[PDB]
């Protein structure tokens, strides 16, 4: 079983990308995980074909207390046998919005569905701020293997810059480490050597470039994910190359947080 | 002007002490520079005296019973301990008072306890809960009790609180233990600080929850001014005549109920910063009181001074300031007119325990003189940092 | 029941003299001295109110009730260890962290310490 | 007379530049107000300055024994005509929580009394991304008397402006924190403008005055100065000169009424942004 | 005076009372109550009893002096900051760390924190 | 038990405030004063007062540790405060550790 | 009835394997003896219990969360007929690294393994440097009689006039007493007399030299102690005399530090280390 | 303006290896400042000529206060480019033992002992255990190198495991690394190989092989360093390829810790031990 978590700022087409990700590894005759970190109820639509998956803080408010919760009501299968787990948040301003995470995990762990002869566990985590119940997977080492989802933003490459902060700061306590740089195009010009220059400054490997394009959204109508929408896809087969570099990535490594000045050179000399 | 000489004289005259003393004394030793904003840099204060060297510094009892405590007129001051300490303070210091002394002020009056063998080897708690009790007989009118320890009070280890609790709580009556034993700090600086945190723990937050007294938007208190000679007198009649109204006076011709509606002022006006700091810090952060450093020494100051504590309050302050400032001025310009031409050029050095130093430099430049050398046996860098500009 | 709050936005620690045993808890001690702990929520579903009490005489240990609710809010910030979960079960001991809105004032000499964020870091 | 504003919004559309550029009106206008930096990355005063992001207080905090030792003219500079300046910064990423910095800051400010008298405007740049936390502290601690929220016509930015108007109306009672208006940073994309205006509609609240894009503000930053005095004889000072005017003349606060996420899909789609869903 | 002493070797913090300004110093407290701090030297130079004070009444704050084989042992020993130096030698307020032979009690509630091991780790 | 009822033993005895309206809107400890008053009074050989608090007495809010400090340098004279609410506690167990 | 004793050295010439061959050949005359190993190696009570470590109280307190919930049957661990306890040791880098001393012996204090059910208590202190945690057997009085392994080398003969030098400052306070030196053989030549020397300086006796058997070994690759292993053979022999000589042992004597020049004497005049002389330092 | 340690168990020649480093690195145009942290200071006996160098922390005594300590009394230099500073111990059983090395890096700190001159730092500290004022240099992110001086002993591998095991718990305080390890030989068979293994099981690379040599006795009753005494000698050409490598070196890595087992099985293969 391997734990690895995506994230990001919000908006960079994070929940796509990881459930493109997930069902292209169920194609191949694994079984994955789904753990929805992310205060909107919107990272398992796709591969559940629902409105809004019911979430496990709405479901143990509504049902008194999370002890009272059934495993069979949380974890609901999808396409490809996907075992999918989503943790929503508080309403805001009512305490730490991280509380659903630790509260899942916590839950998850005690009804044991991990040991269930998985292979794949994947934590969409909100990353515009890493802290709480966000950056809990780091703190517990529950994710040892983070991808980053970025663009040829400020915003982006900031909060890529501030994940690998994170990283550093529990790298002794744990096997926590930043697999590589996913990237995701806005249709810019000189973005893919852009954030190959960023990774290799701080240390990593670029995994993927995944393109814009018009055929994510009309499966996203159908509540469908693009793979099983059309596996003949010029974006299908890329996302399957993703998940093949993903399966068999090796390398694993502690990066260095780049400072402000450089991160702004760096987006100055590219054109942008 | 020579510099250069200043700083050869310097270190001609620390040669004849030993390693340690030299090296100690060239911290303390300075020539001025007024474009230096932090003192630290350049000199160095508030350290132990070097031994046998004949310093001029007191101890925390001289600092705290004969500075801050003493010039409280309606209250009685115990001098915890054997004879002398009480006998070399008593009257020494001209902090002027009113009232009828034995009856209702015992400001120039040497109260104490007279340790002798069997008290130090027994203790001396006892002794102190007899000694209020004689006080409270013979003192009927006396409107509070001071204990101010002397060295073998912490010496020896006598619980002087819980005497100081206990005697209050039956004769219900104000009793203030002092812990101002002289080893204690290495000047009167602590003295001060001590004799602020007695007054701040024992005495100023009695009158918290009443409300009876009539409060004015004009209510200012002096802080830090003790009437040497008078003087705190001349300043409350300079600032009534500007309008406002002194509600307490700290500590010259004070009083303890002065003391105690003194957090129902609007503004502190604190002459000494050194010795009443730490009061005024405390009232701003728990009552919520400004406080503000003024100079009445000589007329430029006061001038200055004024204008500034006028500039606090509304337009008919300010206008009451200026009347004040013209009905004065003739005296004072008839008084430079007069004594300037005998006095311009001549150079003075000062050399006074804190504040003064500093303060008196206007009064001095108002008449012509220059001060070539200044300093102070006790002030700690703050004032430094303060006195930098002035010279 | 003498209270001490403790906070590194307080300058100064303070100290308070507590009635215990008030159906007003430890929030209400802190509201009347204008001690700022975040309080926001009214059902104490949330973790803002988490609190440090140490037991200055740890001989004057008075033996409470933890509530279920209580439980599941120091468990879902992970505030609760097992073998304090199991103290407080047994024992009837309170544990480390415990919510103001939720506290009882007992009649002992407490410290009560917050960073003032809310609980869950 | 002591106006407090805040303004929210999700990272990165605009709200430093928006805060900046209005605060450079506000200032021409003869108005002595002040800036308060709440985001974490500590940009918000890199325009008025023009040195580079300014050292937050928590720098010289952890530098310093105390946030008591550290000096007010230490954190709060002067610049464009004695426009105030302070930044509040933020912990290490995975420390304590990330709206820390609000807190300590707010307190500090409060402590040393630095909201002077003569103090007309103060004006909050703060992280909308996550309501809760120190970041939740403005409306909650009644710091902020009114807010705008910036917005575009983004999923994400309606979404947050939604979240803070639930945080505006959960802490209404407790407080005079208020809802202003919104403002429309512009992203170029069709029908945008009536998209925001639905939604404000919706809210209960007016419309603060729309920004279009263009290349200027970016000549202005890599300057490192605000687009009123790089050009202001250009259509962008005055118009953000004219957003100022209707801030100061703003008096419409009002109690926002939230909408449900099906709400906020079904106002996407009656304006084309997103396309229409069928069941089948 | 109030002493509360606490320490990961006590079971329970102890509550004690003790007169204030005495010449036996907190090392005195400590021994005539069994509170067992290392004591390692007679001449205040081995910084063996390092202790962490928090004064719990904020308000009752006593000056005190910080002797210079105090602060000496103290930078040997590393617990004493740049800060808290300046803040002791200008407003004579005494620094967090202190060494319990070379303390003196003062008329405030107190914590009184040791690890059992000597100064500097 | 052996002893004299109402002399030196008081087991069977049923001694309470008996609280009304007033008492639970209007405080309700200077009752408890004038009843230890009273015991005092009329019951001189007993060796030690206990209040034994019910459900109302938290609820209102009431500082029985201070009227048995006070009432108990008083009267030189034990008395313990047993804050035992009915509230306080799933069951007995808790009674026992109060 | 209790005799505390505690062995002490520096680390690395045998502590381990001399103080559980001494508590062997003990638990043979029907004594019951119990180990404390104050060393962070935790790795004195291998040969006892036959396991690959003893899970220590440190390790304990922290997956169980505190020292206060840690029970005695899970600490102490019965082999061989006598007990045996682990102290273990922090993480290298914080903290001081004797505190999981003053960790154990007063978590044992309060549970009652200190109670006089038992002959013997020994200490398997580290004693190559003499500081917070490895003094406190010395400096809390919970060692009545201290021995020192040494061998022909500077650095143990150095760490053995340290511990001594701890002995003396903590004598006027406690009955904290040095009862011999323990000798084992580095292969050297003249090292018997050496460390005999060094006694006679210091004041006190050779309880025993002990020859360098590599039957030890053999023991040690099964776990277990060379008195089980071969009962008859002479290093059992040794060790039994060792033991018996402890247990005879009634002189208990405040020593008598020497200072570095002494020390580089005696190496010198055993052949050890070479003549230094002043006109040779510049060449 | 580097600065490296010198760690390991006491008894490994760390001192005299350390002092011929200093003594190679001194003759190629380089200024180096030698930092003796053991509480013996026998870490600048074989530089300064010297019988015991007076240690900071004893003077400091002597003098009253370290405040009233003056630079040049502790700085010597015995030779023209090396400087040598002793920091120094307290008696046994009189607090922390590692005090003084607190004491002397904030004294040199505060007295500007480290400017516009000094090619190398070297702190020759106690590595048998790291803690306090021996685990400050790792700690306060003084020493950005260290190098581990060990042998075949089972002792010496304990004590390099227990060192990387402190780096990694302060890996993201600052740029303390692992540079390598030192190889003192005893004449055991098998030994070079042994800590090469240990060097790529803990991710680092073995520097030098230095072995047991007669010429080291004949300096220490010279006492100088063996390049000083016999320049022509291997082990002179032998320390000069040491410091040649120290010099060379590039790449800083974090270690990964050993458990017991590992290393025992290690020992065990080898035959070291039976
Ligand atoms: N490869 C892609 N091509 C085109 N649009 C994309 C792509 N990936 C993501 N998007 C768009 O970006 C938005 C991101 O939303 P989503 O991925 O659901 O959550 P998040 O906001 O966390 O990324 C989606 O609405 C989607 O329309
Ligand atoms: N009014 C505007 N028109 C066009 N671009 C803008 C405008 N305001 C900001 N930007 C662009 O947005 C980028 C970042 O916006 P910024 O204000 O830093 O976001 P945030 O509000 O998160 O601080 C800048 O590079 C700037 O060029
Ligand atoms: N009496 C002995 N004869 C021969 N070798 C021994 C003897 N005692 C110990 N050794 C060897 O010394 C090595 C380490 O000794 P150990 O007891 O671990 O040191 P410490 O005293 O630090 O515990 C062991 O591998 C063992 O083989
Ligand atoms: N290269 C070498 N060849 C032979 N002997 C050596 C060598 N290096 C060190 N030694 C010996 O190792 C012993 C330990 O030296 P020293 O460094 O003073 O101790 P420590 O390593 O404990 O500081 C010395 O007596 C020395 O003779
Ligand atoms: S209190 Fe102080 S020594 Fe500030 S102890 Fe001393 S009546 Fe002096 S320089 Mo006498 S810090 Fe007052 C003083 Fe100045 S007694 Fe007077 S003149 S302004
Ligand atoms: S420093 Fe201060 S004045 Fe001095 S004694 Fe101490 S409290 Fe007092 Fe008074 S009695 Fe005489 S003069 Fe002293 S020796 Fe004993
Ligand atoms: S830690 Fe992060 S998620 Fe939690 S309250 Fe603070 S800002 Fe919000
Ligand atoms: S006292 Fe000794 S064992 Fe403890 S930290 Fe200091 S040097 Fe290390
Ligand atoms: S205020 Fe929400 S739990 Fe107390
Ligand atoms: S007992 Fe050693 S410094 Fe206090
Ligand atoms: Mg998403
Ligand atoms: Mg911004
Ligand atoms: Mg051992
Ligand atoms: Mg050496």
């Amino acid at each position: 079983m391997r734990q690895c978590a995506i994230y990001g700022k919000g908006g960079i087409g994070k929940s796509t990308t990881t459930q493109n990700l997930v069902a292209a590894l169920a194609e191949m005759g694994k079984k994955v995980m789904i753990v929805g970190c992310d205060p909107k109820a919107d990272s398992t639509r796709l591969i559940l074909h629902s409105k809004a998956q019911n979430t496990i803080m709405e479901m143990a408010a509504e049902a008194g207390t999370v002890e009272d919760l059934e495993l069979e009501d949380v974890l609901k299968a999808g396409y490809g046998g996907v075992k999918c787990v989503e943790s929503g948040g508080p309403e805001p301003g009512v305490g730490c919005a991280g509380r659903g995470v630790i509260t899942a995990i916590n839950f998850l762990e005690e009804e044991g569905a991990y040991e269930d002869d998985l292979d794949f566990v994947f934590y969409d985590v909100l990353g515009d701020v890493v802290c709480g119940g966000f950056a809990m997977p780091i703190r517990e080492n529950k994710a040892q293997e983070i991808y980053i989802v970025c663009s040829g933003e400020m915003m982006a490459m900031y909060a890529a810059n501030n994940i690998s902060k994170g990283i550093v700061k529990y790298a002794n306590s744990g096997s926590v480490r930043l697999g590589g740089l996913i990237c995701n195009s806005r249709n810019t010009d000189r973005e893919d050597e852009l954030i190959i220059a960023l990774a290799n400054k701080l240390g990593t490997q670029m995994i993927h470039f995944v393109p814009r394009d018009n055929v994510v959204q009309r499966a996203e109508i159908r509540r469908m994910t693009v793979i099983e929408y059309d596996p003949k896809a010029k974006q299908a087969d890329e996302y399957r190359a993703l998940a093949r570099k993903v399966v068999d990535n090796k390398l694993l490594v502690i990066p260095n947080p780049i400072t402000m000045d450089e991160l702004e050179e760096l987006l100055m000399e590219f054109g942008i | 002007m020579s510099r250069e000489e200043v700083e050869s004289l310097i270190q001609e005259v620390l040669e004849v002490y030993p390693e340690k003393a030299r090296k100690d004394r060239n911290k303390h030793l300075a020539v001025n520079d007024p474009a230096v904003t932090q003192s630290k840099k350049c000199i160095i204060s508030n350290k132990k005296s070097q031994p046998g060297l004949m310093t001029i510094r007191g101890c925390a009892y001289a600092g705290s019973k004969g500075v801050v405590w003493g010039p409280i007129k309606d209250m009685i001051h115990i001098s915890h301990g054997p004879v002398g300490c009480g006998q070399y303070s008593r009257a020494g210091r001209r902090n002027y008072y009113i009232g009828t002394t034995g009856v209702n002020a015992f400001v120039t009056m040497n109260f104490t306890s007279d340790f002798q063998e069997k008290d130090i080897v027994f203790g001396g708690d006892k002794k102190l809960a007899k000694l209020i009790d004689e006080v409270e007989t013979l003192f009927p009118l006396n409107k509070g009790i001071s204990v101010q320890s002397e060295c073998p009070i912490g010496l020896i280890g006598d619980d002087i609180e819980s005497v100081s609790k206990v005697k209050g709580a039956e004769l219900s009556k104000t009793i203030v233990p002092v812990r101002c034993e002289g080893f204690r700090g290495v000047s009167q600086s602590l003295g001060h600080h001590i004799a602020n945190d007695a007054v701040r723990d024992w005495v100023l937050g009695k009158r918290d929850e009443d409300t009876t007294f009539a409060s004015t938007p004009y209510d200012v208190a002096i802080i830090g001014d003790y009437n040497i000679g008078g003087d705190a007198w001349s300043s409350r009649i300079l600032l009534e005549e500007m309008g406002l109204r002194c509600v307490a006076q700290w500590s010259g011709d004070g009083s303890i109920s002065e003391i105690e509606l003194t957090p129902k002022v609007k503004l502190n006006l604190v002459h000494c910063y050194r010795s009443m700091n730490y009061i005024s810090r405390h009232m701003e952060e728990k009552y919520g009181i400004p406080w503000m450093e003024y100079n009445f020494f000589g007329p430029t100051k006061t001038i200055e001074s004024l204008r500034a504590i006028a500039a606090k309050f509304d337009e008919s302050i300010q206008k009451k300031c200026e009347e004040v400032i013209a009905k004065y001025k003739p005296e004072w310009e008839a008084v430079v007119a007069k004594y300037r031409p005998r006095l311009e050029g001549k150079r003075v050095m000062l050399y006074i325990g804190g504040l003064r130093p500093r303060h008196v430099i206007g009064a001095y430049e108002d008449l012509g003189m220059e001060v070539v050398g200044t300093g102070y046996e006790f002030a700690h860098n703050d004032d430094y940092d303060r006195t930098m500009k002035e010279m | 029941a003498t209270i001490y709050f403790s906070s590194p936005l307080m300058p100064h620690n303070k100290k308070v003299q507590a009635v215990a045993g008030k159906r007003s808890t430890k929030k209400g001690v802190a509201q009347e001295n204008g001690v700022k702990i975040p309080f926001e929520c009214q059902d104490g579903n949330c973790g803002s109110c988490l609190v440090k009490i140490t037991h200055l005489d740890g001989e004057r240990i008075k033996g409470m009730l933890l509530t279920d609710k209580e439980r599941n809010v120091l468990k879902s910030v992970g505030k609760l260890p097992k073998s304090e979960e199991e103290r407080a079960a047994v024992r009837d001991l309170p544990p480390t962290y415990r919510l103001a809105c939720q506290t009882i004032v007992t009649d002992e000499d407490l410290l009560v310490e917050f960073t003032g964020e809310p609980g869950g870091a």
